[PDB]
């Protein structure tokens, strides 16, 4: 994995997070659907 | 380093084009629409982009 980016840390976190749903939606092309 | 940039933005809407992994080179024009893909082929067959 890569990040591709301890108060702020947590939203990067949520961002990293945030990025993986949105990559497997496209991934899946969910979007179209 | 604007390279790299520009190289960097096109190869993103490419990948926005092959969304779930889915002709001759790109013309060198500002009006030469073509295939996300070609552009980049134009790019390869220009200069040796990996290497």
């Amino acid at each position: 994995f890569n990040p591709r980016t301890d108060q702020a840390s947590a939203i990067k976190t949520k961002n990293v997070f945030i990025a993986q749903n949105v990559a497997s939606l496209q991934e899946l092309g969910g979007s179209e659907k | 380093n604007h390279a790299i940039k520009l190289l960097t933005s096109l190869f993103q809407d490419l990948q926005v084009e092959a969304l779930h992994k889915g002709g001759p080179p790109a013309a060198l024009s500002i009006m030469a629409q073509s295939t996300s893909i070609q552009r980049i082929q134009r790019l390869i067959d220009s200069v040796p982009l990996m290497n």
